[PDB]
């Protein structure tokens, strides 16, 4: 945990999610300070008899045949119960976590609710992520395609990094911006990127720009199912959430079934939600989530 | 051609025993050759001096 | 800056054949550690005597 | 302000070993008898310094000497059978010390029992020399015998024996070096037991359950110092009703006749504490065979710690080894006895059936019988 | 001796070690018939053969 | 489906030569993507103490504009494709790289033309990107590793120009003018010493028309007839210490004289590092590890982590051990250290070296994944072996290993040398040079 | 682990007190004469041993055993010899080491 703790931005997103849920998917990826000394065997055993059940699990393999995979599967996967225990569907609450550390520069997070995995409106969100800027193209790049870059950029004299932030869940959605700064200007960047969000959501966007977020999330996906391992985590995604595999042309052929009036409703979707944010820093110039 | 201490470096030095046994052979003939160049030195200040020099006349 | 710094000149204590940097070790090192070694052995025979 | 005791770095090693060392509270008096030994050892090197005052190491004048110091000196008798006696008393509490160790399984602390074979050796060495020492018939015919047997090793004995002598027999330079060398000797004997204190400390002292007594210390600081004077008291009285009240009963009468080298004694004997080597040494009839019995019946104790072959580590709940030890004792008393015995019938069998049931006791029958208690248990 | 040094490893490891073994001994006698000056050695080796030893 | 076959599955990486000398090579997958780079035999190795950040300042300024895309547009179409742009430098390469789809590629061979051959080197940019790298360099300086193998360059290779950064000290990044940077382009980006790779969904007959005609008629000749030669870099036995106590950790790196590239003994090496292998404080194999030096490590709570390292540069290189590790251990871990080197000079077993040999083929053959890793081995390849060596080679070399010939190749260059030891941090601990090249030979040997 | 040196207890006396004992680097060769008082000693008590093997302390016979160690005993001469000069070797180490404390302040241990 302290390894992982190491740098802000994970720490962020814990508190994004703390923030964001009341239950369900608010609960930490890392143990919690005060559960470390207290976590017994009887409790790992319930967990893995109430969820590592057969109806819950695939076998994935590359390079091996269907035989001696599906051999293994009934001499070892046979033996548990069903589906398990269900869930808490998690459910929203918004709010802020503002945690002050004096850090040189202030990392925020605004987020908002958007759609879930399998519906098509997720896609339109990717689209709008990639209309934003979800990561540079070029090494020690100006980032011009970039709307948020381009937004924040002609006001700033001082280094920043501005991103859109998506994150999809089997029942639940979470779009918003990703700032880090200076203390003393992430006001502003934080104002100018919720100002070039708030103008797309006006319908104030260029087909020719959306027709580049569309290539730049092709050529996203197709980068991360280029190695084994994005190759095999995406077949095993697609098995657990859908229970099939999904041809990459027919994942871009939706992809390019997006419109950009459905990008302009995924923008209007985060303006109009209740926000969450998470912020860490030197916040003594850092903005409230009345004060946008 | 290599120099001398290096085919002594890569026969006899290299090894911590192979150097312990070329000590222990330089330690018997450097015993016996410095015995030999020493004892040569004194009766050679020495001589006419020493029995050894003179016992040839009382031998009878 | 850490690269900044530069080891110094120590061609005042090296040896003649490593004075060069444009050649190569390892053509040399046995002669050198050879010379050393003969040393210590030759200093052994005679504590050992 | 500070405590001076565990902070000034003299006081502080004292006070770790003898006042705040974490020691059993369950320990008997058996665990005494090395502290006694340690103040024999004070009270031999004290009496032995005073009879260095007025001894000489002269053939011509060492038994005038000793007859100087008994009858000239203010109370040079009394140190004199003090020293002879507190040697006698070194070696029982030397003797219930090693007996200690091999009851209670004291011989895993390996360090420490390897370093107490190696003082045992160094004081049986020096208590020969300092035997050789006052030049009677029996100090010149015991010295004569035990290097004329140790002159049996093959193509170096002769050599060796004659360099110990110095010359052809036992003469004028074996009585000067053996006076230097008994002298020397219990000094190295001091260091090695501050060295035998040292791995001793590194882990603890054992208890007689043999169990682990970390739940159950105490310090040393005044529990066993006031035992340790108690028992320190206890062994001054033996060795004063031993050396006021019968000062001969453990020496030899011919000691009190000077040396002759042209008169052999009837019966050779060393002094009682050799004696049941003695009779290992003539349990065999080959002289290599005699030492080597003798060299491997001190060092079967150095052997010891690689026969343990229980999962139990004292002999307090082990009731079958217990017999064993007690017949082990048992023909040691009777090797002792026959040491002391001329070499005729019944003596000969005898011994060499002691001695064949020492070291298969020590050897075969006790790492079984332990196998045996491990089954009777239900852990084998 | 024991059951815990029986193996192909451990015997790859005497043969590795053995030659240095082999030299070890045979500095260990140099050495020992230098120190001693052991006649039945040294009245062979033709140089110190004027030793006398 | 063995292994043996599986590896001759692999496809051959096909190499053609332009008429002005710069290879072309690729290497086609069913992907449907592609990285396409140009790989140039330059680096801070070829520098003369002058113009020692030259290359490290070009490839800030590579694709900040060029002669027929001006300041931001190259920016603009390449990634209006959601193609990737990379480059990096080392001592003695530099990379110009692409990842982009199979479709977009005759555009993105343009675009490296347009990079490697055309670019503009504005004079507004060039103080700014000067900023840029002395802050860069500032938020450098406080990596620790990166300073640890900085220092160890510079006391192994002193006097030769492998000791210098690829970054340069920080007054030449002050005084670089424009003047030194064209001189640097007109002397090191010549054609023979420029190998256009691809790799994934990249056609060769397609790739190489690509490269006749855009890549064609570059360089090829010394404009004074001034041919610069490598000379070879002396090794020097030296250690450098920086003490800081304030660091919390300190990390320090020893090393030997490596053989070189084209000396095949690296795979033994490289067999020799896998039998010590590599250990982090987030590892979860904990004491049970196969690694001595990690079992011991963790036992005794020794070190942070520790990594074994094989760089090679031509006909030299390092060979050696970082650790990161608190003050109070530094001296054990060395001890350690020192003894699983000289176990391997002198008592290397059959099973170590099987497990070495299974780690070393799962580790190029896991690393050969993707196509960005590919066309980077191709790049380096061309460059330094003057060939592809393909994997099944790689697998025969690997299985030609056993335990004596181990055993040889780590005592011909471990046992009885003088390190390399570079520290930095809490280092009062770290032992002396003497004692350290006591500890590389063994008494007992 | 098999650091023995450092956590044998008894080879770790000899480490901590000669081989990772933190020394000034820029003692002077003043500072070797304690060190070779130590091995004078060591060379006193050794030659007194085998002065010991032969010496009677008795006033009739001291001088004659002198002479005797002197005359007949093989090398005795060189062993009283080494004794005496040892003596006087002993007290001009001694002297030289009293010397070194005064002049640089090393009596303030
Ligand atoms: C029998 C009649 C008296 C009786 O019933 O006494 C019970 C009493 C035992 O009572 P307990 O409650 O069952 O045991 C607790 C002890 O009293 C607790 O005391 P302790 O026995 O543990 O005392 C420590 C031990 C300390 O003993 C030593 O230190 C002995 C050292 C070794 C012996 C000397 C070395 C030389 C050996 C040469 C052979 O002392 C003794 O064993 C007795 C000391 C007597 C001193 C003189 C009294 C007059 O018996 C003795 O103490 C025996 C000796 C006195 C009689
Ligand atoms: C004499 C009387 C001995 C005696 O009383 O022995 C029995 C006693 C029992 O003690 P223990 O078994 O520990 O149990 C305590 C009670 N439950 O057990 C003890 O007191 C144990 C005594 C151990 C030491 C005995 C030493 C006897 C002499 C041995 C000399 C030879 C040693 C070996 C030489 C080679
Ligand atoms: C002795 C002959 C002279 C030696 C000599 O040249 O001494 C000069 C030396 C200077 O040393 P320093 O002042 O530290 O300067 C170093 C800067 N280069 O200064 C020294 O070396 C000073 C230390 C000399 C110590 C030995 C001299 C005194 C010996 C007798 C001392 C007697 C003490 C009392 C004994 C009875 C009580
Ligand atoms: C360093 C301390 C010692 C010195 C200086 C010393 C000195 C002497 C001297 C001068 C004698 C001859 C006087 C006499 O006949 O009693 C003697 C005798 C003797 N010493 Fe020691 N001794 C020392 C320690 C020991 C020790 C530790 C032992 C026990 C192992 C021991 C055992 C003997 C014996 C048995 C005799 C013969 C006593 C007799 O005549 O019956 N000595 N010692
Ligand atoms: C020179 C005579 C000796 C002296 C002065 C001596 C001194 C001591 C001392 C002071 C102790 C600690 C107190 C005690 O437990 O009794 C001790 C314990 C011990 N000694 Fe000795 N010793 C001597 C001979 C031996 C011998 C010959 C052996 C080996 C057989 C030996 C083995 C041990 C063992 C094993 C212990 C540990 C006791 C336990 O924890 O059970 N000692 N010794
Ligand atoms: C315990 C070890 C020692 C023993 C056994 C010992 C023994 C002797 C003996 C037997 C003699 C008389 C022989 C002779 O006259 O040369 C002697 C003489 C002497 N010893 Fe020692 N000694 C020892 C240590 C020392 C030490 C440490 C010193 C001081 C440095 C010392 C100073 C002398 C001197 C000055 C003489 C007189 C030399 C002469 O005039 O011939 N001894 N010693």
């Amino acid at each position: 945990k302290a390894v992982a703790f190491q740098n802000s931005q994970t720490r962020i997103i814990e508190n994004l999610h703390d923030v964001a849920y009341k239950n369900a998917l608010a609960n930490p990826l890392y143990c919690p300070d005060y559960r470390m000394g207290k976590i017994t065997s009887e409790e790992l055993h319930y967990f893995v008899q109430n969820h590592f059940t057969s109806a819950r699990m695939a076998l994935v393999g590359l390079g091996v045949s269907h035989s001696v995979l599906k051999q293994v599967a009934e001499q070892f996967l046979n033996m548990r119960g069903g589906l398990g225990l269900a869930g808490a569907k998690a459910k929203y609450r918004g709010g802020e976590i503002r945690e002050q550390n004096g850090d040189n520069l202030v990392h925020a997070a605004i987020v908002a609710e958007s759609a879930a995995i399998g519906n098509a409106e997720a896609n339109a969100f990717s689209v709008l992520q990639h209309l934003l800027g979800a990561g540079p193209h070029i090494k020690r790049g100006n980032n011009t395609t970039s709307l948020l870059s381009q937004s924040v950029a002609k006001g700033s004299h001082q280094p920043f990094d501005v991103s859109a932030f998506n994150a999809s869940y089997s029942d639940s959605g979470l779009f918003g911006i990703y700032t880090i700064s200076q203390a003393a200007a992430a006001g502003e960047v934080i104002n100018a990127a919720y100002n070039q969000v708030k103008a797309v959501a006006q319908g104030n966007l260029s087909s020719a720009d959306v027709q580049a977020a569309k290539n730049k999330l092709k050529a996203g996906y197709l980068m991360s199912v280029e190695t084994s391992e994005g190759f095999l985590s995406e077949i095993g995604s697609q098995a657990l959430a859908a229970g099939s595999y999904m041809p990459p042309s027919t994942v871009l052929q939706q992809i390019d079934s997006v419109a950009d009036a459905d990008v302009v409703k995924a923008a209007k979707k985060f303006v109009s939600g209740k926000k969450s944010m998470a912020a860490s820093g030197n916040l003594g110039h850092t903005p409230f989530l009345d004060e946008l | 051609s290599p120099t001398i201490p290096s085919r002594l470096y890569s026969l006899l030095f290299r090894r911590t025993s192979t150097f312990a046994l070329t000590i222990a052979v330089g330690a018997l003939f450097f015993e016996r050759a410095f015995d030999q160049g020493a004892d040569a030195i004194y009766e050679h200040i020495n001589e006419g001096k020493l029995w050894k020099h003179i016992k040839h006349k009382y031998e009878n | 800056s850490h690269t900044d710094v530069k080891v110094p000149d120590f061609s005042d204590y090296r040896r003649a054949e490593v004075l060069d940097s444009t050649k190569s070790s390892k053509e040399s090192s046995e002669a050198r550690k050879g010379f050393s070694y003969l040393v210590t052995a030759t200093t052994t025979v005679g504590v050992a005597y | 302000m500070t405590n001076m005791r565990k902070t000034h770095p003299l006081f502080k090693i004292i006070n770790h070993s003898f006042i705040d060392l974490p020691a059993p509270s369950n320990i008997s008096s058996w665990w005494n008898f090395g502290s006694l030994l340690g103040v024999c050892l004070m009270v031999q090197i004290i009496t032995g310094l005073f009879l260095a005052m007025h001894y000489t190491s002269d053939t011509m004048t060492a038994f005038s000497s000793v007859t100087h110091i008994c009858r000239d000196v203010n109370y040079g008798w009394l140190i004199r059978y003090m020293h002879a006696n507190g040697a006698s008393m070194f070696f029982i509490c030397l003797f219930l010390h090693v007996g200690r160790g091999l009851y209670y399984g004291s011989y895993t602390f390996m360090e420490t029992w390897n370093i107490g074979v190696l003082l045992l050796f160094a004081v049986m060495a020096t208590a020969f020399m300092g035997y050789v020492l006052p030049w009677g018939q029996m100090s010149f015919w015991g010295a004569t015998v035990i290097t004329n047997l140790l002159s049996a090793i093959p193509y170096i004995g002769t050599t060796l024996v004659e360099w110990i002598w110095g010359g052809f027999s036992v003469d004028k330079a074996t009585l000067t070096r053996f006076f230097a060398f008994h002298f020397i000797l219990p000094f190295i004997i001091a260091a090695l037991a501050i060295v035998h204190l040292l791995f001793l400390h590194e882990t603890g002292s054992n208890n007689p359950t043999g169990l682990n007594s970390d739940a159950d210390k105490i310090p040393f600081h005044p529990y066993y110092t006031i035992k340790d004077i108690l028992g320190i008291l206890i062994m001054f009285l033996i060795l004063m009703t031993l050396v006021l009240f019968f000062p001969d009963m453990l020496g030899d009468p011919d000691n009190y006749m000077p040396a002759n080298p042209l008169n052999t004694p009837p019966h050779i004997k060393p002094e009682w504490y050799f004696l049941f080597a003695y009779a290992i040494l003539r349990s065999i009839p080959n002289k290599l065979g005699g030492v080597l019995a003798l060299i491997l019946s001190i060092l079967i104790l150095a052997l010891m710690p690689f026969l343990h072959t229980s999962k139990q580590r004292s002999l307090m709940f082990r009731p079958i080894t217990q017999i064993l030890y007690w017949i082990l004792v048992a023909n040691l008393l009777i090797l002792t006895w026959i040491g002391g015995q001329p070499v005729e019938h019944p003596f000969i069998i005898i011994g060499q059936l002691a001695s064949i049931s020492y070291f298969s006791i020590i050897l075969i029958l006790m790492p079984i019988s332990g196998i045996i208690e491990d089954k009777m248990l239900k852990l084998y | 001796m024991l059951s815990r040094f029986l193996g192909p490893r451990y015997r790859e490891l005497a043969r590795n070690w053995i030659p240095t073994a082999g030299m070890w001994g045979t500095v260990g006698a140099v050495g020992l018939v230098w120190a001693t000056d052991w006649r039945l050695i040294l009245d062979w080796v033709p140089y110190i053969n004027g030793k006398f030893k | 489906a063995t292994f043996a076959q599986a590896l001759q599955s692999v496809p051959e990486t096909q190499v053609s030569i332009l008429d002005n000398g710069l290879r072309v090579a690729s290497e086609q997958s069913s992907h449907a993507t592609c990285t396409v780079g140009v790989w140039i035999d330059a680096g801070s190795r070829y520098e003369t103490e002058k113009n020692n950040g030259a290359g490290y300042f070009l490839e800030h300024l590579a694709f900040k504009g060029t002669k027929n895309r001006p300041g931001n547009a190259l920016e603009k179409e390449v990634e209006s494709i959601g193609a990737h742009l990379n480059a990096y430098s080392t001592r003695e390469h530099t990379a110009y790289l692409i990842k982009a789809l199979s479709k977009d590629l005759p555009k993105v061979v343009e675009l490296l033309a347009d990079i490697v051959q055309n670019s503009s080197l504005e004079d507004s940019q060039i103080e700014k990107e000067r900023d840029v790298i002395l802050r860069e360099m500032q938020e450098n300086d406080a990596s620790m590793q990166n300073v640890v193998f900085d220092y160890l360059h510079a006391t192994a290779f002193q006097g030769t120009p492998l000791a210098q950064a690829v970054e340069g000290p920080s007054e030449n990044v002050r005084r670089l003018s424009r003047t030194d940077l064209t001189d640097y382009l007109n002397r090191h980006y010549k054609a023979p010493r420029m190998v256009l790779a691809a790799a994934g969904g990249v056609e060769h007959q397609q790739l190489l028309d690509l490269a006749q005609k855009h890549l064609s008629s570059v360089s090829r000749v010394y404009e004074e007839d001034a041919v610069p030669g490598l000379t070879p870099c002396r090794f020097t036995g030296s250690e450098i210490r920086h003490r800081d106590d304030a660091l919390p950790l300190a990390h320090v790196a020893i090393a030997v004289e490596g053989p070189g590239w084209a000396n095949p003994d690296n795979v033994t090496l490289q067999v020799a590092n896998a039998i010590i292998g590599h250990y982090d404080c987030t590892y979860g194999g904990g004491v049970h590890l196969s690694s001595p030096l990690a079992s011991v490590a963790v036992a005794n709570k020794l070190c942070q982590s520790f990594q074994t390292f094989n760089i090679s540069y031509s006909d030299t290189g390092l060979l050696g051990a970082h650790f990161v590790c608190d003050a109070m251990s530094i001296d054990d871990m060395v001890f350690f250290l020192q003894g699983q080197w000289m176990r391997l000079c002198t008592s290397a077993t059959e099973s170590e070296v099987t497990r070495g040999k299974n780690i070393l083929r799962n580790a190029l053959v896991s690393h050969l994944d993707g196509t960005t890793p590919v066309c980077e081995d191709i790049g380096r390849s061309l460059l330094t072996y003057g060939r592809r060596i393909p994997l099944a080679e790689w697998e025969s070399r690997i299985q030609e290993v056993d335990a004596q010939m181990l055993r040889d190749i780590c005592s011909k260059y471990f046992y009885d040398q003088c390190p390399a030891v570079a520290g930095y941090g809490p280092i009062e601990q770290l032992p002396d040079y003497n004692r350290i090249r006591s500890g590389m030979f063994w008494l007992r040997f």
